RNA sequence: CCGAGGGUAGGGCCCGUGACUGGGGCGAAGUCGUAACAAGGUAGCUGUACCGGAAGGUGCGGCUGGAU
RNA sequence: UGGGAGAGGGUGGUGGAAUUCCCGGAGUAGCGGUGAAAUGCGCAGAUACCGGGAGGAACGCCGAUGGCGAAGGCAGCCACCUGGUCCACCCGUGACGCUGAGGCGCGAAAGCGUGGGGAGCAAACCGGAUUAGAUACCCGGGUAGUCCACGCCCUAAACG
RNA sequence: CGAUGUCGGCUCGUCGCAUCCUGGGGCUGAAGAAGGUCCCAAGGGUUGGGCUGUUCGCCCAUUAAAGCGGCACGCGAGCUG
RNA sequence: GAAUGCCGGCAUGAGUAACGAUAAAGAGGGUGAGAAUCCCUCUCGCCGUAAGCCCAAGGGUUCCUACGCAAUGGUCGUCAGCGUAGGGUUAGGCGGGACCUAAGGUGAAGCCGAAAGGCGUAGCCGAAGGGCAGCCGGUUAAUAUUCCGGCCCUUCCCGCAGGUGCGAUGGGGGGACGCUCUAGGCUAGGGGGACCGGAGCCAUGGACGAGCCCGGCCAGAAGCGCAGGGUGGGAGGUAGGCAAAUCCGCCUCCCAACAAGCUCUGCGUGGUGGGGAAGCCCGGGUGACAACCCCCCGAAGCCAGGGAGCCAAGAAAAGCCUCUAAGCACAACCUGCGGGAACCCGUACCGCAAACCGACACAGGUGGGCGGGUGCAAGAGCACUCAGGCGCGCGGGAGAACCCUCGCCAAGGAACUCUGCAAGUUGGCCCCGUAACUUCGGGAGAAGGGGUGCUCCCUGGGGUGAUGAGCCCCGGGGAGCCGCAGUGAACAGGCUCUGGCGACUGUUUACCAAAAACACAGCUCUCUGCGAACUCGUAAGAGGAGGUAUAGGGAGCGACGCUUGCCCGGUGCCGGAAGGUCAAGGGGAGGGGUGCAAGCCCCGAACCGAAGCCCCGGUGAACGGCGGCCGUAACUAUAACGGUCCUAAGGUAGCGAAAUUCCUUGUCGGGUAAGUUCCGACCUGCACGAAAAGCGUAACGACCGGAGCGCUGUCUCGGCGAGGGACCCGGUGAAAUUGAACUGGCCGUGAAGAUGCGGCCUACCCGUGGCAGGACGAAAAGACCCCGUGGAGCUUUACUGCAGCC
RNA sequence: GAGCUAGCCCUGGCCAGGGUGAAGCUGGGGUGAGACCCAGUGGAGGCCCGAACCGGUGGGGGAUGCAAACCCCUCGGAUGA
């Protein structure tokens, strides 16, 4: 579950923390961490291109195995489950009978000391990876590639999962976490099960300081600015929007579809998302 | 209170120095113009 | 030393009262409708929820203390 | 000790019919709805027919004046975990019992919180009729909710 | 308009009299006492509070009386703001 | 002769303001032409978590010494951070380079751009981070971890001896990490000693004393001791660590394991080298053959890469160890020892300031370390004071008004005023005690009160010792003493009741606004399937993100509680393969120019022909909107009810004279002797209302209202006192302003407010301290207002383009 | 031109002292087992008081200033955005 606090400060009243109970190792593997270059939202020109970024806790980036068809047939023991600051899910440390060590994102139900494997012949069990054209229709799955050998792209966030809905030619039909129905090539790898740490979404940040620890600087409404800054700027006293609600750059932000209409992906997208 | 000039020799050499001017076209013109005018010092003096 | 009591300060309970406000009872010589008693003209009653000038309605479940 | 019946409860799985939606075919002038209608849907190809897919809820015949539970209540099918109850043997214990203010637990529906889910249904709501009027009954829509997990609520014509 | 600072208050006054009081008068529907009204008169006097930024005004308690106006709606090189 | 003209010169204000912290001065003696100001002595005062000491920036000779005083120095000057001259900065170990990387910068390959140029993995550069070997004392006028002394150490080269499969820019280990809390043992620093050393002192009534005053240490290789840090050993298998690998990783087996051992560090001791006070005497000598010991306190520093807990999950690369490849195995490397070798730059002095940033020797600003003692609960607070440093570069008088900063005040006590503005009161610690309401944390230091010094006596536990003495620490119970007063001085909340707004901590208009504004957790809508959307860029490339719908972007709303109604006709957005309109292009009935002709050239209807717009539908936590008239009930009054106009639909819950109410000080109630404010109500709401959210809400607020208690010079209503000015004398000596002036009152006149015109009145000449009514006083070519076919920012269904998108 | 200022990036450093006493853990009570209750321990927090440090609330002074934003008194934050 998620952990509550007694209200001994104004902010501890609603603040809630992850219970951190599936974790067995509190230190990262040294050969698998590299420094994460903080950007602040700035680009190679030095310009802010994503607003209100920066000042978050320092982090080392843990290298994650998003291929796994790397080591077809070679099993590995689940040695430990770790915290990872660079993603919502937890990471599992794998010990291969090869001797090689690697990281995957922990599916829900992984056990320390469990054996997992990856390949066309792999058992359909939580933690194993297979090409999609071998996972039985119906089973939920995660860490799905979008194209063969290009890396796991779908269902990598905490609690997320995709389900296989059928097969058509060289393609399987997936229901992504958004509800979109998508053709994905049958030779794209995936890992049977759902991503763990599903209680992530019930966390209550609790105070402005917690947002800041995460590298999220305070966001400022256009309505609180001036006409030089935002379409919603100016006005005497408070003001309604007085125009279709817009972004800082003028485009409308209530309903306007923005996917590129002629994108070739459309041939493979069965049904736009829900909700 | 704290004023605008807070001297710093590395900041002075790396900002206005000769090598900084020679990199940029606008910097080479600054030197061309100061040499045309007959300036005694083409760049600020920094002690290193 | 204790000490009637007086003094300062903070509490607890009760009683009288208060602009105004809530429903209740009774009065009957009114206005609106007709909710219930006949299958009372939508069987009724019911806990609850939402709603409507009003009696009331409807949903969900329950009872027969329901006519044929 | 031995045996029996049962929708008693809890958990995880799985089966088929049907409704709705979407994809393909084929086909055209209405369909739907009512006491009669209209709103509604339909030449932007509906309804009726065939194939495929998706999803949720409830389990037809068996089913009955039936069965089970302390009550609320429990109904497709498989398994696991588990309660109560009856019978025959008359073997063990030797009044160890009855009740029960307080207490604790359970407690239909509706309602509440957090998060899923959402096909059908349907408060509120919108429209059509009915009518003297019709904030209703009847018709076309339709959101909570009804469903699942966890925590509250603790009511009833909770009745025999 | 190459600037004459604008409401109210405080302080400091000074002047006019169409006089609020005190002084002197005529008439009264002036018995007395107390008033009404008009004339003469500017020497002095003309309170303390509650409300509001207020000027004003209402109100409390008094008073012989609680006057009204001018001085750049007197006075920011005097203060307040 | 005027341009608030330009440059320069010199006046006026004026012997006026001022001479830069109110920390403070006096005298004696010297020097000298000249002395409040320079040097010396004595007395006084100020700083002492500095106003003392060290370091990094920045400054650049300001350092030392001699000789000087024109200018600089707010006066003076014989002095100086000033003038002239001479001297002064010494390193293998301290800092930087001949080492490593961080962001960033540059950039073989490579990519992009009219040119200039933009990017870019590796590499290179880049430090106050990593790494790396020096401590104490002495010496100079001036440098010292640099010279000297004592004791240590590092690297490179060569040689010798031993040992080993040696060898790397390649593989691996390591380097290597957060915040809060914290153990043990140390050291830095400190207090005490009746003990050790010491020049001396006996005052003024007493004291020859367990007297007074002074000091009682610093470094130190190997070894040893104490405390820690780090590290398991063996064998077999091996398909992984872009080759190899005996290394590392993985699996299994066996002794070992909170041990030891091995290794490293800190502290102690340590051969040895140093230092060494007060006082007296002229920085030096003496004290002195100085003593150099014990007890107590004890770090935030050290052992250290220690321990624990927590979530926000906490650099890199080289040095180093290991592994092997080419190679090489007479070499090569490792260990010990020896001899040789060891370069470049900095080093003065200032450094919280008179030497840096502020035009000034400027009350401002400036990063790190040390920062003693006593007392007050603690402490870096406060008072005093050590070492050390100062008395602030004009003085002497006087004792006015007035100003400033401060002290007191009879009786009253907010009567002051826009407001208790300001100033009082309160004040630390210990104990007793403490309300509504509440999200159960709080509100709370609630409120309110009692205690507080010193003396004696009895006594409980702790630390260090040893279990004792001593030292130090936390208490208890008695009995007394003094004063007006015991946190006796300094530092240290006034409190309560009740509304508005915002949940809260935060943030903001550098330099007139700190708030109710911004942000904020949280709520909802919406976009985005990843070469994501979106953002920056012509592009390449980037951010997003080494993220993947429990994610990222945009918007509104803003803890939490209870909630969030009706209108989709207009605008927006979403969906809609039909229809209507639609450009280039396709098409070519037909028509034209020309030539004698084949031919060449032009126009050109039907029909075909995208998006968009029209059209159908959806959509409000999208832009937004949410009525009017007549009539009706046993008296009046009102209208549950009916009728009728209009609309896309006529404001629901809640709230309401409100941060909204014009009329308005609505009416009534409460508080007051009196209440335009405040609180509670009513509702004809000029002109609330539901995420530009509605109504509430404990806690919070240097926010804004209303009331009270306490206490006050706020006031009645003022008085006195203090210091710094104001004044007088000596020294230095500005400023805005200034047509020129020989510059009076009244009643008038005058461009309508006259020192300057008329009449009359008044008036001897010139200053000093004072006050501010006038000189439409000074300052700023009015910010308001208008005007100019003047400008700029912003807006849109103004016009016309452009990017971007289709 | 970011040696002032604003934001971010890399790498360092600073925050006396005192007060409150969350989770957890241990013991006891409690039950069929629990919830939970008490005590000791513990040491949480955009927690409390208050120096450094960062500020700039109210008032007074200053106004050709010590200062082209200063001074005094008072006041806000002070393990955190
Ligand atoms: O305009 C002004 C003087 C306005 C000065 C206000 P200011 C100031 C300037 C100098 C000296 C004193 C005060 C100021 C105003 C603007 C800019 C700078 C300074 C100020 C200072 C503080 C607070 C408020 C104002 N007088 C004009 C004559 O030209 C005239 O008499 C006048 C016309 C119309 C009204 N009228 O009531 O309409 C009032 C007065
Ligand atoms: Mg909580
Ligand atoms: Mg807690
Ligand atoms: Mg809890
Ligand atoms: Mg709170
Ligand atoms: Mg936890
Ligand atoms: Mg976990
Ligand atoms: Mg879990
Ligand atoms: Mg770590
Ligand atoms: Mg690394
Ligand atoms: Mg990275
Ligand atoms: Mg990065
Ligand atoms: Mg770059
Ligand atoms: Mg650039
Ligand atoms: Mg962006
Ligand atoms: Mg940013
Ligand atoms: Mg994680
Ligand atoms: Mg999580
Ligand atoms: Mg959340
Ligand atoms: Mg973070
Ligand atoms: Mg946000
Ligand atoms: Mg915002
Ligand atoms: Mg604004
Ligand atoms: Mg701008
Ligand atoms: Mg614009
Ligand atoms: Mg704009
Ligand atoms: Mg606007
Ligand atoms: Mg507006
Ligand atoms: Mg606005
Ligand atoms: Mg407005
Ligand atoms: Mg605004
Ligand atoms: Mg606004
Ligand atoms: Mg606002
Ligand atoms: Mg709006
Ligand atoms: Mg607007
Ligand atoms: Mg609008
Ligand atoms: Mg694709
Ligand atoms: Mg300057
Ligand atoms: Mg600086
Ligand atoms: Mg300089
Ligand atoms: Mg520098
Ligand atoms: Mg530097
Ligand atoms: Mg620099
Ligand atoms: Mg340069
Ligand atoms: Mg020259
Ligand atoms: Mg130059
Ligand atoms: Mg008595
Ligand atoms: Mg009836
Ligand atoms: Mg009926
Ligand atoms: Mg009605
Ligand atoms: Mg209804
Ligand atoms: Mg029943
Ligand atoms: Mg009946
Ligand atoms: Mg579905
Ligand atoms: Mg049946
Ligand atoms: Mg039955
Ligand atoms: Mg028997
Ligand atoms: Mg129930
Ligand atoms: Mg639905
Ligand atoms: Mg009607
Ligand atoms: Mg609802
Ligand atoms: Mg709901
Ligand atoms: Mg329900
Ligand atoms: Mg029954
Ligand atoms: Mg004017
Ligand atoms: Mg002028
Ligand atoms: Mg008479
Ligand atoms: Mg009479
Ligand atoms: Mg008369
Ligand atoms: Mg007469
Ligand atoms: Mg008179
Ligand atoms: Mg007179
Ligand atoms: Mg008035
Ligand atoms: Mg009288
Ligand atoms: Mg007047
Ligand atoms: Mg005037
Ligand atoms: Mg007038
Ligand atoms: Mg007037
Ligand atoms: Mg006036
Ligand atoms: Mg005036
Ligand atoms: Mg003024
Ligand atoms: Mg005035
Ligand atoms: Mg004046
Ligand atoms: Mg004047
Ligand atoms: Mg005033
Ligand atoms: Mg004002
Ligand atoms: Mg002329
Ligand atoms: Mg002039
Ligand atoms: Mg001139
Ligand atoms: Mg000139
Ligand atoms: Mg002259
Ligand atoms: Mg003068
Ligand atoms: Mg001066
Ligand atoms: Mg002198
Ligand atoms: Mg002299
Ligand atoms: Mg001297
Ligand atoms: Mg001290
Ligand atoms: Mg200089
Ligand atoms: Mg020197
Ligand atoms: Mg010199
Ligand atoms: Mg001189
Ligand atoms: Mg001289
Ligand atoms: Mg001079
Ligand atoms: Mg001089
Ligand atoms: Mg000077
Ligand atoms: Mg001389
Ligand atoms: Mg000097
Ligand atoms: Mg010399
Ligand atoms: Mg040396
Ligand atoms: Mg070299
Ligand atoms: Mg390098
Ligand atoms: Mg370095
Ligand atoms: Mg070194
Ligand atoms: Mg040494
Ligand atoms: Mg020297
Ligand atoms: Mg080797
Ligand atoms: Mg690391
Ligand atoms: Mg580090
Ligand atoms: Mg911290
Ligand atoms: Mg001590
Ligand atoms: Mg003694
Ligand atoms: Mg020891
Ligand atoms: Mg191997
Ligand atoms: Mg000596
Ligand atoms: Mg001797
Ligand atoms: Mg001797
Ligand atoms: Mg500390
Ligand atoms: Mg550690
Ligand atoms: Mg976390
Ligand atoms: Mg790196
Ligand atoms: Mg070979
Ligand atoms: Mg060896
Ligand atoms: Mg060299
Ligand atoms: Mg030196
Ligand atoms: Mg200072
Ligand atoms: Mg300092
Ligand atoms: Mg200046
Ligand atoms: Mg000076
Ligand atoms: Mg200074
Ligand atoms: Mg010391
Ligand atoms: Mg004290
Ligand atoms: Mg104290
Ligand atoms: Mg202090
Ligand atoms: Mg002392
Ligand atoms: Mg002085
Ligand atoms: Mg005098
Ligand atoms: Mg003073
Ligand atoms: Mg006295
Ligand atoms: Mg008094
Ligand atoms: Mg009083
Ligand atoms: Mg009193
Ligand atoms: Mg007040
Ligand atoms: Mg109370
Ligand atoms: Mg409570
Ligand atoms: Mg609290
Ligand atoms: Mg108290
Ligand atoms: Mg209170
Ligand atoms: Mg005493
Ligand atoms: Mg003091
Ligand atoms: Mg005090
Ligand atoms: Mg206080
Ligand atoms: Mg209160
Ligand atoms: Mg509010
Ligand atoms: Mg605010
Ligand atoms: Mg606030
Ligand atoms: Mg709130
Ligand atoms: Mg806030
Ligand atoms: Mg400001
Ligand atoms: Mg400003
Ligand atoms: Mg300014
Ligand atoms: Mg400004
Ligand atoms: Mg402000
Ligand atoms: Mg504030
Ligand atoms: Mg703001
Ligand atoms: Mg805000
Ligand atoms: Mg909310
Ligand atoms: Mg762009
Ligand atoms: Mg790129
Ligand atoms: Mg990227
Ligand atoms: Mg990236
Ligand atoms: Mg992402
Ligand atoms: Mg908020
Ligand atoms: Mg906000
Ligand atoms: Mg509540
Ligand atoms: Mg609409
Ligand atoms: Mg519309
Ligand atoms: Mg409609
Ligand atoms: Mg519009
Ligand atoms: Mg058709
Ligand atoms: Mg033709
Ligand atoms: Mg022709
Ligand atoms: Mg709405
Ligand atoms: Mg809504
Ligand atoms: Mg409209
Ligand atoms: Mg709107
Ligand atoms: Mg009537
Ligand atoms: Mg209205
Ligand atoms: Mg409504
Ligand atoms: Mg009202
Ligand atoms: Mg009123
Ligand atoms: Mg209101
Ligand atoms: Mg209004
Ligand atoms: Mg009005
Ligand atoms: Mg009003
Ligand atoms: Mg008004
Ligand atoms: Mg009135
Ligand atoms: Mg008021
Ligand atoms: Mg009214
Ligand atoms: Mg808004
Ligand atoms: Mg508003
Ligand atoms: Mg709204
Ligand atoms: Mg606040
Ligand atoms: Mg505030
Ligand atoms: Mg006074
Ligand atoms: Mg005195
Ligand atoms: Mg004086
Ligand atoms: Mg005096
Ligand atoms: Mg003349
Ligand atoms: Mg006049
Ligand atoms: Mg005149
Ligand atoms: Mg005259
Ligand atoms: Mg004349
Ligand atoms: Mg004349
Ligand atoms: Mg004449
Ligand atoms: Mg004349
Ligand atoms: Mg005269
Ligand atoms: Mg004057
Ligand atoms: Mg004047
Ligand atoms: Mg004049
Ligand atoms: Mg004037
Ligand atoms: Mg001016
Ligand atoms: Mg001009
Ligand atoms: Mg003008
Ligand atoms: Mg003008
Ligand atoms: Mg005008
Ligand atoms: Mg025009
Ligand atoms: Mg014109
Ligand atoms: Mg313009
Ligand atoms: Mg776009
Ligand atoms: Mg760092
Ligand atoms: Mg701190
Ligand atoms: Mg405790
Ligand atoms: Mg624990
Ligand atoms: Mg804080
Ligand atoms: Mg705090
Ligand atoms: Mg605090
Ligand atoms: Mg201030
Ligand atoms: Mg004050
Ligand atoms: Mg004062
Ligand atoms: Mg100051
Ligand atoms: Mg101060
Ligand atoms: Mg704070
Ligand atoms: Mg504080
Ligand atoms: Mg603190």
């Amino acid at each position: 579950a998620v952990k509550k606090f007694k209200p001994y400060t104004p902010s501890r009243r609603f603040m809630t923390v992850a219970d951190f109970s599936e974790i067995t190792k509190t230190e990262p593997e040294k050969s698998l961490v590299k420094p994460l270059k903080k950007t602040g939202g700035r680009n190679n020109q030095g310009r802010i291109t994503v607003r209100f970024r920066g000042g978050g806790h320092k982090r080392l980036y843990r290298i994650i195995d998003f291929k796994r068809w790397d080591k077809v047939g070679i099993p590995a023991k689940v040695a430990a489950i770790e915290y990872d600051p660079n993603r919502s899910a937890r990471i599992a440390l794998l010990h291969y009978v090869d001797g090689e060590k690697r990281y995957i994102i922990a599916p829900d139900g992984l056990q320390v000391g469990q054996q997992v494997v990856a390949g066309p012949d792999a058992p359909i069990q939580v933690g194993n990876a297979l090409p999609l054209r071998f996972i039985p229709v119906g089973t939920v799955v995660h860490a799905v590639e979008l194209e063969p050998k290009k890396g796991a792209k779908l269902a990598r966030a905490a609690g997320t999962s995709a389900q296989i809905q059928g097969r058509e030619g060289d393609y399987v039909i997936l229901r992504l976490p958004s509800g979109e129905l998508r053709k994905v090539h049958g030779e794209c790898y995936a890992t049977v099960g759902a991503v763990g740490n599903a209680d992530h979404k019930n966390i209550v940040l609790g105070k402005a300081g917690r947002s800041r620890w995460l590298g999220r600087r305070p966001h400022v409404r256009g309505a609180a600015m001036n006409p030089v800054d935002h379409p919603h700027g100016g006005g005497e006293g408070r003001a309604p929007r007085g125009r279709p609600p817009a972004s800082p750059w003028g485009w409308q932000t209530k309903g306007l579809k923005t996917r590129k209409r002629r994108k070739p992906s459309s041939r493979f997208i069965i049904a736009r998302r829900k909700k | 209170m704290k004023r605008t000039w807070q001297p710093n020799r590395r900041k002075r050499a790396k900002t206005h120095g000769f090598r900084a001017r020679m990199r940029t076209p606008g910097g080479r013109k600054v030197l061309k113009r100061r040499r045309q005018k007959g300036r005694w010092r083409l760049t600020p003096a920094v002690r290193k």
